[PDB]
């Protein structure tokens, strides 16, 4: 509650960078999101675990 | 398996009794029709002008 | 000279003009065969096949019982259901032995559905025998009320939203006690109505087959739905079934086997095609059978599994079948006419009824509880094909040259219905022998070809569902010429649907080029005279015809306006796949093309996607531009529910708020009362911030969307 | 507003309150399948029926405030009446033609660009060629092909992602929300639609079918594209045949290629490296075909070969058990085997470690240009039934049925030695050398497999050794068909075993697949 | 060959101006298969004099084999409602176009 | 029949609870190319409460 | 459901899942509920341990 | 000849279908033309319908 | 949640493991799973289904 009133998706453009605020996704819920800071994916995540573990096993 | 050459058929036989009779919805041969060869009259088309 | 089109059979090969021996293009228009007296002949037949079986009493519903399985060995042809289940062992031991993997496999898949699926799968089914208001009722509304009643007695399993789950709450409801229905009065003023059912009355009535052939409760739906599924699954796997292939796959497959086995064959073997039917199907088809065949099937494999497809079986084998509305009473010297229910045919007297009659409820007495007989040997129709037809293929696939030993061998498909074997073998005393061994075969495990409506000839030719096979060419009739009148959903989804289906007869069923032109010019006939929208010009004096000579006075070019507008028809074998507004849009007039198609029209409505461009008939989709011409037609028209649209009341204020609510399977945590409030607010707060709305309305709706969160709450 | 107020209404009683507050938004759509209704049986007799009334159509409030009640010659449009279980005025037929006559008018720009596959299957056919029919037998082999040209070929899920976000701006899921990869297709359709008043769900249904692939089993007896089956009534017929050429535009992709070369450069590089499993699983993960990730083309692409088969036994998923030996996509049909090692000397004096399978099998083949049976004793070759378009595609069919056949009887009948290695210089196994040493010339086995007579019938005729039609005398077990043979109906897929080596072997310890039986020609990446 | 690999600025080959009355698809079709076939001799060790390309439905349509009348004698096709004599109608009027100065 | 079965169900949802007299009318085609009309005879219904 | 499990995640979590149960000495076709749980468990270790 | 009879809306609608007769017939005797066809290799419209 | 509110990564990696579930939950659910895999866990342990 206290970022302030929930937003509609297509009005979240105005967001400043890092800005974080509550939208409505999905059909009705409410959830409270942020802009990414850190240029990275999640594609890429685990793999330095997987190939740590990967080495664990063998 | 019974053998099937030529001889076994026989015809079918049919139901004995009176002659039957016709039971179709409106008659078929020997119906008659009042004919107009052209309807050009007025308020033509309305079936119950045309007959 | 008299006319005898049956000598053409002279000249013409019967299989070549087949079309000629079926007499009627749709559904005859009398629909009879069915009744009370149908229903006490199929017990009492049922019984007599198994009577010399071991008779038993069960312990819950006190219904007498027989058991023909491992009954004495059949000594004469007359149809016996005396299966023996060592036999039947033997063979799906074969089985597996010459398709190893396939009951594994077809296992996991099963496995797989019966995780993945859901309750609502049992809105697609059938008329329904509602056991809670007694009768028969539409799937979904027996489903809702069967929902109803199981929540108001503390059941609510289902809830969860899968199908095992609803079983679990099945099985939870029949150890039950009691179980209350609670029904209301709707007018003049409404009331309530409470019943009590005990163990034993609710038992009766989950083991119930409503005849009207029969319909099972909503009991004995999930069940039987999942052990479809393995044998669906063990059939797609087997070269020699029949289903659950379409019409293309089915000449294939008649193709296949008749080359396998007639080339196979040397110069020195004698082949012969015995096209056959079954002398009764479900009335031999003791449940026992299929128990024991599918605890084979899932042999090592997880107990839940096993029981889930157990449960099936062992409900059959002890259900009772209903003895529909009753029976007629006219005395003539009154003109007096009366109903007397089935219920009491149990304590009436034998003399309002004729010798056949007597002798019925004679044999039946013994064998009627509660107003419903007890059959536990035998089975219905639309159940258990699938099962049936993996022991036919069994016991077709036990004919290999090794299991026999010797020199004759038989093989064929299986469509549980009828069959078509094909025996090679040195000599017709071979033919003989091969034929004899699998006759004797099929009757140890319960299984009667019918003599009568099966023949034998050289290979080369046969039968097999419909499907006429003459020295290679394969005639298919099974569902005859289609039905080329308007479908009847509206105009463009009707006019759509008629030139989709004649193109489909032309692709797959064979259609001539005259006769698809002879088709169209028909459908279009039989569309303008049921619109009212004849041509413009012609004057037939419609109620439209005046609408629309007005506007055809209107326009220009004439060409471009629709069927339904009064407009020439320009479909042929070229175009059948075009949509109507596409195949004449650039002819369109600047403002016919605009009213047309003007979307803030009011005569449109579209439906959930599943409905949308497509017509349930199995079912088939067509493609049409959503124009003025789209309209919906009007809709004609005890009960548990109290509102029987609450449901549909519920959904819909959903699609308001969320629209996409319609198109895809919406799917969030959070309940629908707080998506609808907020997304209200966010809607409101954003009129505002436009300017299209006052303060008044912004402060309304924000007292409304807190008192609904108390209401809420609360 | 209406909506709230309906909502307070609603939550007023109890029973709409507990549903409401109970049921979560995922079992919403289980809660829109109980319908209380009864479905229409016979709709076109209720239609015929429904004609005749006064006001058979359901129109909306607001047709009160634009269509007047009565026409200049006092006709009834719309009658202050409601349907049952709605608000919805009743209208009749005299309405939607006054609407259309008389009512207001708007621009249509936006109708092509949402229906573009109707318009471009009238430009399809706007622009054809036709020719001369030709009337003789007609032979329709089944077979799967497409439905719909124009497809981007997304997987259903991609194309709901798409319309979600081209028409539902502000309802889109979590997914792509927390998604990188905005598909240019959807900013192209979103700049399209701009201002579109066509109804929301009529435009994502449009681009669902647009968008989407689907596929179907026909009889087919010409060319295969998709824009040659959606004439496939007025191109092909039960006694004649008609020559037609689609005038649009065609949209056949080579990725299946580009995914070919990259699934044998795999296979081939791993199978000489240390651990081809986690080494083909590494690069599957990281490498790109064409801006796409290759993973996302291995689940979704249909594709079935030997070298995709084995990457996915390593990877983990379901293959079809069988093996495309020879060209040929084989299929196991009937009976069952057992294999065996064991040595064989050929002609040549050329000793070679091979495994057979000894049982009384069944299969079938479909080739490219051929159709065959075959049914195989221990070490037997015991029926053999093969039908082409040309000699040649017999010849090579008859060939590799019999290499596969494995028979001693050939094995006396090699000339010439068997050590053909591949041009990564890998030793070839046995059963391909002896394909390519019978490649290149199979006369003297012809002479020396075996002559006997067969009996005369129709739909099918022998074969004299130098592959020549005949009726009176063919060779052992071999026969062709007059007539074409359908492909096989259904192909099963089981649980297989990989290991390092990329072999695959099935539960019952037998080999499947392995990296030698993959081709090792070259192309070249589109 | 040799010519055609001193170029390497190849495209994805699309129609610009389309032939109005006959066949624009097979056109793009039969060029893509001599591309095709001149990478697939590439990929030839001992090539031949010459190659013969392989018998195609656009190569058919392009050369026109498909779109050729067939021979029957006139006893047989003389009830044909459009059955005329060959087209030995004046063509049409052209102007002149600065075109050819320029050629 | 197919003129005799419209005319009959045309009436019978138009005309609820009235007795409708409706003539067996056909149209045809003379070889000199005239709109012929033929009246075969006369229909009267019942009751039309069908549901 | 398992075909989810195997396509949604990381094949080399999956392996790790499969290895872990089979110690345990059961077979993922016949229980998968206990797959995905450990293919999630692994999903948010590695997860947790990652980029610091 | 006057009867009296009895309709349903189901054989009502069978009535109004009759036209398809017509399509029935044809698509018996198409197949023989189209058979003769597939024999010789050539139409056989002329020469059965004029001949 | 976690001892102390003293949650060890920062909001971005806590963001990014947040998400990720609520994904798989939404991938889950529209699959038809979701039901079966919130009722499976039993206080600390996951039980095979049982019928
Ligand atoms: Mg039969």
């Amino acid at each position: 509650k206290r970022y302030g009133p929930a937003l509609s998706i297509n009005e979240l453009s105005n967001l400043a960078k890092g800005e974080k605020a509550n939208v409505l996704i999905g059909q009705g819920d409410v959830v409270l999101v942020m802009k990414r800071k850190r240029d990275s994916s999640i594609l890429t995540d685990s793999q330095t675990a997987t190939k740590r573990i990967r080495m664990a096993i063998n | 398996i019974e053998p099937f050459l030529r001889t076994t058929p026989r015809p079918l036989r049919l139901p004995d009794g009176p002659p039957c009779s016709q039971r179709s919805k409106f008659l078929l041969m020997d119906a008659l029709k009042l004919s107009i060869e052209d309807p050009s009259h007025e308020g033509e088309g309305i079936p119950l002008y045309d007959a | 000279m008299d006319v005898n089109p049956t000598l053409l059979f002279l000249k013409v090969p019967v299989q070549n003009a087949i079309s000629t021996t079926f007499p009627y293009t749709g559904d005859p228009p009398y629909s009879h065969g069915t009744g009370t007296g149908y229903t006490m002949d199929t017990v009492n037949r049922t019984h007599k096949y198994s009577e010399k079986g071991k008779w038993t009493t069960n312990t819950e519903t006190g219904a007498p019982q027989l058991n023909p399985i491992d009954g004495p060995l059949p000594e004469d042809n007359e149809p016996s259901g005396y299966a023996q289940t060592d036999c039947v062992l033997e063979a799906m031991a074969f089985l597996e032995e010459s398709h190893p993997g396939i009951f594994e496999n077809s296992c996991l898949e099963t496995m797989e559905i019966v995780q993945q699926t859901r309750v609502d799968k049992l809105t697609q089914g059938r008329q329904t025998y509602d056991w809670t208001l007694n009768r028969n009722q539409p799937a979904a509304t027996a489903l809702a009320n069967t929902i109803e009643v199981f929540r108001s007695n503390g059941l609510t399993a289902n809830e969860s939203g899968r199908l095992i789950d609803f079983l679990k709450d099945v099985m939870d409801s029949m150890d039950k006690e009691e179980m209350e229905i609670t029904t209301h009065f709707q007018r003049r003023t409404i009331g309530k109505k409470k019943q009590r059912l005990n163990k034993r009355s609710y038992l009766i009535r989950a083991l119930t087959l409503n005849t009207m052939i029969a319909t099972p409760g909503m009991q004995i739906r999930g069940f039987v739905y999942f052990v479809e599924a393995l044998a669906r699954s063990i059939c797609e796997k087997l070269e020699q079934s029949g289903l659950p292939v379409g019409g293309n796959e089915k000449k294939a497959k008649l193709a296949n086997v008749v080359r396998k086995m007639m080339t196979n064959s040397q110069d020195t073997e004698l082949s012969f095609t015995i096209t056959g039917d079954n002398t009764k199907w479900n009335e031999n088809q003791n449940p026992r059978m299929f128990l024991a065949m599918i605890t084979y099937i899932t042999r090592n494999q997880p107990e839940w599994f096993r029981n889930v497809l157990s449960i099936a079986p062992i409900m059959f084998s002890n259900k009772m079948a209903r003895l529909g509305k009753g029976y007629m009473f006219e005395s003539k010297s009154m003109k007096l006419r009366t109903q007397v229910p089935a219920e009491m045919l149990a304590n009436i007297d034998l003399k309002y009824f004729n010798k056949s009659t007597r002798e019925k409820i004679e044999k039946i007495r013994p064998l009627l509880i509660d107003g419903t007989a007890s059959l536990s040997p035998g089975m219905m129709m639309g159940m258990f094909n699938m099962l049936s037809t993996v022991l036919g293929v069994s016991i077709l696939n036990l004919g290999q040259k090794k299991y026999t030993k010797t020199t004759y061998w038989w093989d064929g498909l299986q469509s549980s219905d009828d069959f078509a074997l094909i025996v090679n073998a040195p000599n017709h005393e071979g033919i003989q022998a091969g034929v004899d061994r699998f006759y004797r075969t099929c009757k140890l495990v319960g299984i009667n070809m019918s003599k009568k409506k099966s023949y034998i000839n050289r290979t080369g030719t046969f039968e097999f569902t419909s499907f006429f096979y003459r020295y290679g060419f394969v005639a298919n009739f099974s569902m005859e010429l289609p039905s080329f009148g308007v479908s009847g959903i509206n105009e463009s989804a009707d006019m759509s649907v008629g030139v989709t289906v004649i193109k489909n007869n032309m692709i797959n069923n064979d259609l001539g080029p005259a006769t698809a032109q002879m088709a169209l010019q028909l459908f279009i006939k039989d569309y303008r005279y049921t619109y009212r929208c004849h041509r413009g010009d012609t004057q037939i004096q419609t109620r439209r015809a005046f609408e629309l000579g007005k506007l055809w006075e209107q326009t220009r070019s004439k060409a471009g306006l629709l069927v339904s507008d009064g407009g020439p028809n320009l479909y042929n074998i070229r175009n059948l796949h075009i949509p109507e507004v596409c195949l004449k849009w650039e002819l369109m007039d600047e403002d016919y093309q605009g009213r047309l198609c003007n979307p803030m029209n009011p005569f449109v409505s579209h439906k959930e996607i599943d409905s949308v461009n497509n017509a349930v008939v199995k079912s088939m989709e067509y493609d049409a531009v959503a124009t003025t011409h789209s309209w919906i037609p009007k809709r004609n028209r005890r009960g548990i529910l109290e509102d029987e649209q609450m449901y549909q009341k519920c959904c819909n204020l959903f699609e308001k708020f969320f629209p996409s609510s319609s198109y895809r399977r919406p799917v969030g945590i959070s309940s629908m009362v707080e998506a609808m409030v907020s997304r209200a607010r966010i809607d409101a707060r954003i009129d505002f911030e436009s300017g299209r709305i006052k303060k008044e309305e912004f402060a309304e709706i924000m007292k409304i969307c807190s008192t609904i969160e108390e209401l809420r709450r609360q | 507003m209406e909506r709230i107020k309906e909502l307070r209404d609603l939550m007023s009683q109890s029973r709409t309150r507990e549903i409401l507050t109970k049921t979560t938004v995922d079992h919403m759509a289980i809660i829109k399948k109980y319908t209380s209704g009864r479905q229409e049986k016979n709709p076109a007799l209720r239609m015929k029926w429904m004609m005749a009334m006064k006001y058979p159509i359901t129109a909306d409030k607001r047709i009160m405030e634009m269509i007047p009640e009565r026409n200049e010659q006092r006709q009834t449009l719309w009658s202050k009446t409601n349907d049952a279980g709605s608000d919805r005025v009743m209208v009749s037929p005299l309405a939607v033609t006054w609407w259309n006559r008389n009512g207001p008018t708007t621009s249509t720009v936006h109708y092509p660009k949402v229906y573009k596959t109707y318009f471009e299957k009238v430009e399809r056919l706007k622009h054809g060629t036709f020719g001369p029919v030709h009337f003789r037998n007609q032979v329709k082999i089944r077979r799967r092909v497409d439905i719909n040209p124009g497809h981007a070929d997304l997987s259903a899920k991609e194309a709901q992602d798409v319309i979600m976000e081209v028409v539902f701006p502000n309802e889109v899921g979590a997914r792509i929300l927390t998604s990188e990869s905005q598909l240019t297709i959807t900013k192209e359709k979103k700049k399209e639609l701009q201002d579109c008043k066509i109804a929301p769900l009529m435009v994502a249904y449009m681009l669902e079918r647009e968008l989407v692939r689907k596929t179907r089993f026909l009889p087919v007896a010409g060319g295969t594209s998709s824009v040659y089956i959606e004439v496939l009534h007025l191109t092909q017929g039960t006694c004649w045949e008609q020559m037609y050429t689609p005038g649009g535009e065609v949209r056949n992709d080579d990725v299946d290629q580009s995914l070919i070369i990259a699934a044998r450069n795999i296979v081939r590089r791993a199978t000489v490296s240390a651990d081809p499993l986690a080494s083909l699983l590494e690069m599957c993960h990281s490498t790109q075909i064409g801006g796409v990730r290759m993973v996302d083309i291995l689940r979704q692409n249909p594709t079935e070969e030997q070298a995709v088969d084995i990457c996915k036994a390593a990877m983990g998923l379901r293959i079809s058990s069988s093996f495309s030996f020879g060209g040929f996509t084989f299929k196991r049909t009937s009976g069952s085997s057992v294999k065996r090692e064991e040595e064989v000397l050929t002609g040549n004096l050329q000793t070679l470690k091979i495994r057979v399978h000894e049982g009384y099998e069944e299969f079938t083949m479909v080739g490219r240009r051929a159709t065959a049976i075959l049914r195989k004793a221990t070490r037997r070759l015991i029926q053999l039934i093969v039908s082409g378009k040309d000699e040649q595609s017999i010849a090579e069919a008859i060939i590799v049925a019999m290499v596969f056949s494995q028979e001693d009887c050939m094995i006396k009948a090699v000339r010439g030695d068997l050590n053909f290695v591949n041009r990564a210089n890998q030793r070839l196994n046995p059963m391909h050398q002896l394909l390519r040493h019978f490649q290149k010339d199979a006369k003297v086995l012809f002479q020396n497999w075996g002559i006997e007579p067969i009996d005369n019938v129709m739909g099918m005729i022998g074969i004299l050794p130098d592959m020549t039609p005949s009726t009176e005398m063919s060779l052992r077990g071999v026969r062709v068909s007059k007539m074409g043979v359908d492909e096989y109906s259904s192909t099963e897929r089981v649980v297989v075993s990989i290991d390092r080596f990329l072999r695959v072997r099935d539960q019952r310890g037998n080999v499947l697949l392995s990296p030698e039986e993959v081709s090792e020609t070259q192309g070249t990446e589109k | 060959i040799k010519c055609m690999k001193t170029f390497f600025g190849w495209k994805e080959p699309n129609i610009i101006k389309p032939h109005e009355k006959g066949i624009n698809p097979n056109y793009l079709l039969t060029w893509k298969q001599v591309l095709a076939e001149l990478q697939d001799i590439k990929n030839e060790e001992k090539i031949p004099r010459t190659k013969n390309m392989k018998k195609t439905s656009q190569l058919k349509w392009a050369l026109g084999e498909n779109m050729a009348p067939e021979k029957v004698d006139f006893e047989d096709c003389k009830d044909v409602n459009d059955l005329k004599q060959y087209d030995s109608d004046e063509p049409e009027p052209r102007s002149l176009a600065c075109w050819i100065q320029s050629e | 029949g197919v003129y005799i079965n419209t005319a009959l169900l045309n009436a019978s949802c138009a005309a609820m609870d009235d007795f409708q007299l409706i003539p067996m009318i056909s149209k045809c085609i003379t070889k000199e190319g005239r709109r012929k009309t033929n009246l075969y005879g006369f229909i009267i219904k019942g009751r039309s409460h069908l549901r | 459901m398992e075909d989810f499990v195997r396509q949604c995640f990381n094949p080399m979590i999956v392996e790790l899942a499969e290895k872990a149960m089979k110690e345990y000495g059961e077979d993922p076709k016949i229980e998968t509920n206990k797959f995905a749980s450990i293919c999630t468990h692994l999903e948010v270790c590695f997860m947790y341990s990652d980029f610091h | 000849y006057v009867r009296t009879n009895g309709t349903s809306k189901i054989k009502m609608k069978w009535g109004m279908e009759m036209r398809r007769c017509l399509l029935q017939s044809l698509q018996q005797i198409e197949s023989m033309i189209e058979a003769e066809s597939s024999v010789k290799e050539k139409d056989l419209t002329k020469e059965f319908f004029e001949n | 949640m976690a001892t102390k509110a003293d949650y060890t990564l920062d909001e971005e990696s806590r963001a990014r493991i947040k998400t990720r579930l609520f994904t798989i939950r939404q991938e889950m659910a529209s699959r038809g799973l979701w039901d079966s895999f919130r009722q499976s866990e039993r206080g600390e342990e996951t039980i095979e289904e049982r019928f």
